[PDB]
Order: structure tokens, then C-alpha cells, then sequence
């Protein structure tokens, strides 16, 4: 026996549905949602870290001229300076008073610490979905866990469940993201091989264990000072350090709809969009025949208090007469009122008590207890506190919901004005007939 | 039949073959009027009738 | 200097482009495509294989009644029979001539060979692309390799190339595919947990090393024959074996556009759709000034042979007078004619020879050699062979391309008819003017 329902995507609020099969007693179910997760597909592009500069000892050749050759290492440079005259702690280095020369060189490498401090660039694609549910079944709690599409079925206590698909495809991620130790940012990084001297991406590599490195920093050598031996240079500072000081706020603090974000693996948790359909199959052994259930013959209703707040602020008292002891279900027949209890116990001649929640100013609703109906009515007062810490447990109201007193005044005014037009219309018709006939 | 775009044929466990068509005709594009029409008819059959 | 061009997606046909920069001599490049590859992103769902049935020894209990209990193994079954009287090789087994019973049981497991013979079900998403080229650059061949999107740049011999993106998103794979030992199929496999008794998907598992198995094969026990000890049963045969004998043709033999398919990893190669843009940056040291290049002052053209086949069926001879020894480029100024040679060497007072291919019945085109132009014209004949083994090397024709003799005939017929209308209209205008004045 198949049954289909639809529930909105909100966490922490229970819902109820009614199953009615001819020949058997009605049965009421309750469901509550505990988590929803989305997870995209990722591919890696490159990584970035700090860099290091390597400079060997200079070469001083006196009474001669030096020269240098080219090499293939990244950011290589060589220069030759004339007219030098170094000093040391013991005196002058070389005899000749002129025609001395100095040679200098340097190149750029990749730092060793890149295996612990690095950032990574990705591309994102379509995501999947998963969910977790709690169901009250046959007087006990059970849990189910499944994928949110039509391609999965689970069986708990001889019952099948199918969840999904979802009604919306909204995702908080763009095509390009960048990840760093628990934080995710949206960024449009420069392409591979097109870095800049002082921004994010001046040095690049394909994987932390690669040997190929691309670098686009500036390196210019300078003339040494008189009487000293050293190798000065000019170079733009690192770009990865600057980004750590100027990155700003991450997605966890800016994302819409109240989503949460975790990074191992990258996921989004508890985003409130749309609704989820559900399908359930119940075996024949779970029902009770109508001849065996007790019957109820006389009903009454009395309500002593009502305040239409966001919590359960009603109380009702119902009297009954029952044929024999057993169980029964309770269910509301209006959409504006919700009832907490699912089952009640009946015996002999007694009374039972229930509680409810509503947003209507004037209350009128019906209650079903084992194939019988009863009518209740009341007047409700407003609350006194302004702000709470939990969402409402009732539905919103429409334009047709109006207090009983207010409805009476509109009828009187509309009727009174309408009568004047009616009496005027009859007079005009009588006169017009006499003119037409007499001529 | 060999279309304009080509045909591919496979036989047993061997490698496939490929064929493409090439222009040929029995008319001539220089000469008397009735020989000119035959040239274009055998190359673009459907367009020659519509325009004429 | 930046240059942009567009190349059609065809393998095995060279193409040429012209670079023109004021103040310098022109340059010609040649490009040719060798391979294009597409590769999707995959995700695993479940795997299937063959099964095994387990039957332990029967229990024959004489002069009594037996019973059996329930268990959790897949496809478990029990039954108890009465009225048995088994035999062995030495005589009857037990004394009593009645009140004997027999018990039997069986269940289903996963066969050992699932680690070698299995099939896998996947889910597919968007694909990436890659390409490889050969370029003729200053008299030498160089090769480039890059991804077919705008986020990659490569540098070879001080020149930077950027390729992509593609003009079409067509792919030969659907959302669901199946892979088995080098063949790929398009199939709509059943949901997990919803198998069928005699088709693909009766046995399901999540990983070849996992312990959970789902089975939906029918199994019913039957009554033993008189005087024998054995355990008969009835069962639907395996669905994996049936699929192997009637699976049909693969994706390689049925795909359109001439694509080829490989499986480790899954790829598609050499599909002919769309076109690819290319961008190239040329440095300043590669150019030559106008004053250093030679100059050519007198020219003439002659065409001794033409035949408009799919190969190079033309030959031409050009005379020239040059100022000094050097090099020059050759380029065609029309779209319907292609010239094979890229550069020549000129000196003194001599002649040079070139070849071309075209689809026109009457050939007229212009040739440029180091900033000067010449005019050629000839008549062409049709070939004799019907079918060849290679594609064409020239472009298709339009409506404006018509032989010179045919164009002459249209002008006489059209012009003559127009005269009859023109002379007739003048008569009407004059005769109308006289009547207007006469009144
Ligand atoms: C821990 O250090 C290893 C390298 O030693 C690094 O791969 C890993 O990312 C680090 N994890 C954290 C949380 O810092
Ligand atoms: C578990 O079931 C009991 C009734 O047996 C119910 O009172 C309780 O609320 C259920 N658990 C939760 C978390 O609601
Ligand atoms: C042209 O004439 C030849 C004469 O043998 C004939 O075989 C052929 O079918 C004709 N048509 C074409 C298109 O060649
Ligand atoms: C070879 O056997 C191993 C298991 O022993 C299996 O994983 C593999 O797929 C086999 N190779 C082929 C080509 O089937
Ligand atoms: C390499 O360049 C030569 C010209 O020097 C050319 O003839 C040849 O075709 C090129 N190689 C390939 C594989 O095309």
C-alpha cells in the first residue's frame, strides 16, 4: 500500500499525515528532519607558497677582465662591474690599483616550508544531496538515512522509504574557489603562466611534490659600495604574505539563507530552500480491523483558556463513552490548528485532555477520534512578550480569516447601502413603463 | 553508396576502410548551351532545376 | 605584437595565416592539428557479478516431530515434511514405519570470482578538453601541448600561445554509462535496492571488498522423492550471464561524427565539430626591416596546366627581376585557391615555379611576392577517377562562381529582354502626354 506526502525543508519542526484505508482503522504518522547536506565535485589547478633566493660567493679578479655565460634556471641574472678595490681585516686584497673586476649572479627557487603552509585553487561542478530522518512508527522511534534522489531505497522494519528529488538547484559556490585551513573564498585567480610581480599567484606549481616552478618576480642587481664585499639586489616582496593580512571575511559569515560550511571535505549544511517529497510502503500486518477497535458514542467539547502565541497555548477537555478499552488516534480537520498528541487511551466513561496551537483570533475547528466528529469554539487573547528564540509552530493566515465580531459589521453596512439602490431602481422602471405605453 | 561526407566499412578483425567521392562528369563548361547545363546538373541536381 | 586567428576542427589539413606590421616585411605561419581529446568526470554507483547457493546437510528425525527457527541471512528458507522413509546402501535407516520428518534450508551468498569478472555502473558529468599542434616557425618545426580553454599559457622559444575555448558542447556520453573490459554502453540501470528476478541487477554490492549483499532471486523448496535423500529446489537463473550473450553492439561502432572510444581512462578522440580560436604573441627581434629585404620590379605569369582534383593539380611559372640576394614570402590573395610553398629564394634575373589546388572551372587569382602583385588566369579540366581515400584540400564554392562562357550568355538574354520593355514604356508616356495637352 503506497502513500505519498510532501514536507517543507525546515529543520526541527515535526509534521503529521493521515493514512486511511477502507476496512481498517485510521493511523497517524509523525516525521522530523535532522540534517541536509550538499557536496560538490572538485578538481585541482595549482598551488602557491613562499619563495627563496640563492646567492653564492662573489668572484674578484684583479688585473683582468671577466665574463659570464647563460643558464636555464628561473630568473637568472649576471653582471660585470669595473673599477673595484676591496678591503679585508688585514689589508688590501689584490696588488693592482686598477683594472679589477667583480662578477655576481643569483636565481630563484622554491622554499621547503611549502609542504605545511600553502593554498589551493579548485574548479567546482554539480553537487549531490543526502538527508537524515526520524520517524515515529508503531509506538517507537526509528532512524533512516538515504540519498535525496529517486535512486535509493532503504528497508527498516519491513518498510521501504524513498526520498527526493529536491525542488531547487540553488548552491552557494561559484565556478572558482580557494581553500585555506577551514576557510573558503570566492575568487577569480589569474591563469597558469600569467602571474603578476606583487599579487596572489607570483609563484605557481602543479602539486606540492613537483619539480617545475614558474616565477615572475623582478630581480635587478646593483653596484657594490666602495671598500666592501657584498652582493646587493632589488626585488619585489612576496605576495602570499600580503594576502594573509588582507583576505577579509569568509563564506561562513557572509553566505545567504543561513548556511553552514565545513571544509574536510567541502560541504554546506542546513540551507532552507524548497521542499522534499517522500514515498512510503506499509505491510498488511500492521493494520487493525474495524470490528476490533472500540467505538465512541457521545461527544462534547469545552475550552477554558486560549492565548495565540508561538508556543502551545491552548487546553481542551472532551467527554466520551467507550465500548471497551483500547487505543485511538487524534487528528485535526483544519489547517490553522495543530495538535501535539498522536494517540490516546480510552476506557469506560471518563474525559481526556489535549493541547493545541493556533494563530487565529477566533477559533473554530473539528477533532476526529476513531471515526467521530466534535465541534469546538473559543475566543483568544494576545501575548505580552516581544521576542523569542525559536520559530513558530503554526501556519500563516489568509485574507478570509476575520474575527466574528468584525464580520457582522461589514454585512450590516453593505446590506444597508445595497437596499437604497434596490428601492431606487424599482421606482424608475415603473415611470418608464407608463411613458412608453401612453404615447 | 558513398555520401558526400564519407563512408566507413569494417570487415572481420581487420582495420576499417575509408572512402570519399570526387568530381566527374561527361559534360563541359565551355561550348554550346545544352552541354553547359548537363555539367551542372550532374553535380548539383536539385538546385539546377529550381533556378532554371 | 598580438595576432588572433580561427582554425576549423579538422585533423590532417594544414592552414596558413598572414602577419602584417607597418614598417616591416610580412610573415607567414603554417599550422596543423594532430589530436583532440575529451574526458568526463565519473562517479561509481555499484557493481554486479555471479552468485552461489549454499545447502547444508538434511536432518532426518525418526519417530518424532522437528522444528526450525528464523535467521537473518539473505534469501533464507525453511520447511518441514512428513511421511518419509529413506533408504541407504545397507537397508532402511530407521525403525519406525511412520511419524518421521525431514528439515531443509538454504541461503544465498556472493561468489569468489567477483574479484576478476565484474561490471561497473557510473554517473557522468561535464568533460574537459586538450589539444596538440605543430607550427612552422622560422624554418623549423615546433610542437605545443595545452588545454583547450583560456586558462593555460605555454612558452616555446620566446613565443607565448593560448588556445581555446571550443565553439560547441556536444558530447557522445549520456548521464548513465556501463563499462566492461574495454566497451562502453548507454543503459538505464535499475535503482539500488530495487532489483529484478531475471534481469541485469539481481545481485548488487557497493565495492569488490565489501560485505553487504542484496539479492532478489526466487527460491522455493520442493518435496523429496520416495526412497532418496536429497534437497531439490527451484530458482531463477543468473542475469549477468544472460546479458553477456545478447548485449549488442558497442559505442565505438555506433557513435556519430566518427569518434573513437577508449576506456582506461574513458576518453573520446578526434570528433569533428566546431572550430578553435588561437592567439599568439611574437617578439620584436623576429622581424626584418623593409630596407634590408630585396625588391622585385618586373613580373609576368603563365599557367601551362590545370585540373581541379582533390590533390595539388596545378603549376605556374613567374618571371622576376631582383635587386639583391635574399628571401621572400609567397601568399595568395583569394579564398578559393591554395598555394603549398611558404617561402622562396630570389636572385638576379630568373624564374620560379609553384603549385596550387582549386575547385573553379575558370581560374583567376592574384599572387603577392614581397609587396608586389601579379595576375594569372587559365582554364581547367575535370578528372577521371571516381573515389579516393583522403579528404579535400580546398574550400567549397558559392553561387557567384560561374564559368566565363556561362556568364556571357546570361548577359545577352537578360539585356535583350529588358530592351523590349524599355522601348514599349516610352511609347505609353508620350501618347499620354499628348492626350493631356489636347483636352
Ligand atoms: C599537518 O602537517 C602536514 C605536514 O607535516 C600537512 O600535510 C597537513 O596539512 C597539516 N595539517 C594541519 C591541520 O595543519
Ligand atoms: C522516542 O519515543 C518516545 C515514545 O516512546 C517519545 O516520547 C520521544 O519523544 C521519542 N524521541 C524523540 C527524540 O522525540
Ligand atoms: C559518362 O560516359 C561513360 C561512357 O563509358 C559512362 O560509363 C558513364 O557512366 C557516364 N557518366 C559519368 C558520370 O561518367
Ligand atoms: C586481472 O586480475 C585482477 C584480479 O586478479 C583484476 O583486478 C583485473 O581486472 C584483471 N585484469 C583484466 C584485464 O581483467
Ligand atoms: C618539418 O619541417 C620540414 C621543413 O623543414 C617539413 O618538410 C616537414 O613536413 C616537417 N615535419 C612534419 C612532421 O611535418
Amino acid at each position: 500500500y503506497e502513500h505519498v506526502t510532501v514536507i517543507p525543508n525546515t529543520v526541527g519542526v515535526p509534521y503529521k499525515t493521515l493514512v486511511n484505508r477502507p476496512g481498517y482503522s485510521p493511523m497517524v504518522l509523525e516525521m522530523e528532519l535532522q540534517s541536509v547536506t550538499l557536496e560538490p565535485t572538485l578538481s585541482l589547478d595549482y598551488i602557491t607558497c613562499e619563495y627563496k633566493t640563492v646567492i653564492p660567493s662573489p668572484y674578484v679578479k684583479c688585473c683582468g677582465t671577466a665574463e659570464c655565460k647563460d643558464k636555464s634556471l628561473p630568473d637568472y641574472s649576471c653582471k660585470v662591474f669595473t673599477g673595484v678595490y676591496p678591503f679585508m681585516w688585514g689589508g688590501a686584497y689584490c696588488f693592482c690599483d686598477a683594472e679589477n673586476t667583480q662578477l655576481s649572479e643569483a636565481h630563484v627557487e622554491k622554499s621547503e616550508s611549502c609542504k605545511t603552509e600553502f593554498a589551493s585553487a579548485y574548479r567546482a561542478h554539480t553537487a549531490s544531496a543526502s538527508a537524515k530522518l526520524r520517524v515515529l512508527y508503531q509506538g517507537n522511534n526509528i532512524t533512516v538515512a538515504a540519498y535525496a534522489n529517486g535512486d535509493h531505497a532503504v528497508t527498516v522494519k519491513d518498510a521501504k522509504f524513498v526520498v527526493g528529488p529536491m525542488s531547487s538547484a540553488w548552491t552557494p559556490f561559484d565556478n572558482k574557489i580557494v581553500v585555506y585551513k577551514g576557510d573558503v573564498y570566492n575568487m577569480d585567480y589569474p591563469p597558469f603562466g600569467a602571474g603578476r610581480p606583487g599579487q596572489f599567484g607570483d609563484i605557481q606549481s602543479r602539486t606540492p611534490e613537483s619539480k617545475d616552478v614558474y616565477a615572475n618576480t623582478q630581480l635587478v642587481l646593483q653596484r657594490p659600495a666602495a671598500g666592501t664585499v657584498h652582493v646587493p639586489y632589488s626585488q619585489a616582496p612576496s605576495g602570499f604574505k600580503y594576502w594573509l593580512k588582507e583576505r577579509g571575511a569568509s563564506l561562513q559569515h557572509t553566505a545567504p539563507f543561513g548556511c553552514q560550511i565545513a571544509t574536510n571535505p567541502v560541504r554546506a549544511v542546513n540551507c532552507a530552500v524548497g521542499n522534499i517529497p517522500i514515498s512510503i510502503d506499509i505491510p498488511d500486518a500492521a493494520f487493525t480491523r474495524v470490528v476490533d477497535a472500540p467505538s465512541v458514542t457521545d461527544m462534547s467539547c469545552e475550552v477554558p483558556a486560549c492565548t495565540h502565541s508561538s508556543d502551545f497555548g491552548g487546553v481542551a477537555i472532551i467527554k466520551y463513552t467507550a465500548s471497551k478499552k483500547g487505543k485511538c488516534a487524534v487528528h485535526s480537520m483544519t489547517n490553522a490548528v495543530t495538535i501535539r498528541e498522536a494517540d490516546v487511551e480510552v476506557e469506560g466513561n471518563s474525559q481526556l485532555q489535549i493541547s493545541f496551537s493556533t494563530a487565529l483570533a477566533s477559533a473554530e475547528f473539528r477533532v476526529q477520534v476513531c471515526s467521530t466528529q466534535v465541534h469546538c469554539a473559543a475566543a483568544c487573547h494576545p501575548p505580552k512578550d516581544h521576542i523569542v528564540n525559536y520559530p513558530a509552530s503554526h501556519t500563516t493566515l489568509g485574507v478570509q480569516d476575520i474575527s466574528t465580531t468584525a464580520m457582522s459589521w461589514v454585512q450590516k453596512i453593505t446590506g444597508g447601502v445595497g437596499l437604497i439602490v434596490a428601492v431606487a431602481a424599482l421606482i424608475l422602471i415603473v415611470v418608464l413603463c407608463v411613458s412608453f405605453s401612453r404615447h | 553508396t558513398v555520401p558526400t561526407e564519407g563512408l566507413e566499412v569494417t570487415w572481420g578483425n581487420n582495420e576499417p576502410y575509408k572512402y570519399w567521392p570526387q568530381m566527374s562528369t561527361n559534360g563541359t563548361a565551355h561550348g554550346h548551351p545544352h552541354e553547359i547545363i548537363l555539367y551542372y546538373y550532374e553535380l548539383y541536381p536539385t538546385m539546377t532545376v529550381v533556378i532554371v
